[PDB]
C-alpha cells in the first residue's frame, strides 16, 4: 500500500510538469510576441 | 520491480525538472532584455 | 528500508516542482503587471 501510494504521488507529480511544460510553452509565445 | 519502476521514472522526472530549471531561467533572462 | 531511497527522492522532487510553480506564478503576475 505505501508502494502504491508512491506511484499515485508520482502520478500527480507528472501531471504537474505537463501543466508546467504547458506553462512554459505559453509563455514562450508572449515573449515571441514582444 | 515496482520499486525499480518508481526508481527508473524519478530519473526521468529529475532530468525534466533540471531542463525546466534552464527553461525558466531563460525566459527571466530574455523577459529582462526585451 | 527499500523504499527509503525513493521516499528521499519523492520529497525531494516535490520540494523542487513546489519551487518551479511558485516561480511560474511570480513570472506570470509580472506579465499581468505589465
Ligand atoms: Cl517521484
Amino acid at each position: 500500500a505505501e508502494i502504491a501510494a508512491i506511484e499515485y504521488e508520482q502520478a500527480a507529480i507528472k501531471e504537474e510538469i505537463a501543466a508546467i511544460k504547458d506553462k512554459i510553452a505559453a509563455i514562450k509565445e508572449y515573449i515571441a510576441a514582444i | 520491480e515496482k520499486i525499480a519502476a518508481i526508481k527508473e521514472e524519478q530519473a526521468a522526472i529529475e532530468e525534466e525538472i533540471q531542463a525546466i530549471k534552464e527553461e525558466i531561467a531563460a525566459i527571466k533572462y530574455l523577459i529582462a532584455q526585451i | 528500508a527499500e523504499i527509503a531511497a525513493i521516499k528521499y527522492k519523492q520529497a525531494a522532487i516535490k520540494n523542487e516542482i513546489a519551487a518551479i510553480k511558485q516561480e511560474i506564478a511570480a513570472i506570470e503576475q509580472m506579465i499581468a503587471a505589465i
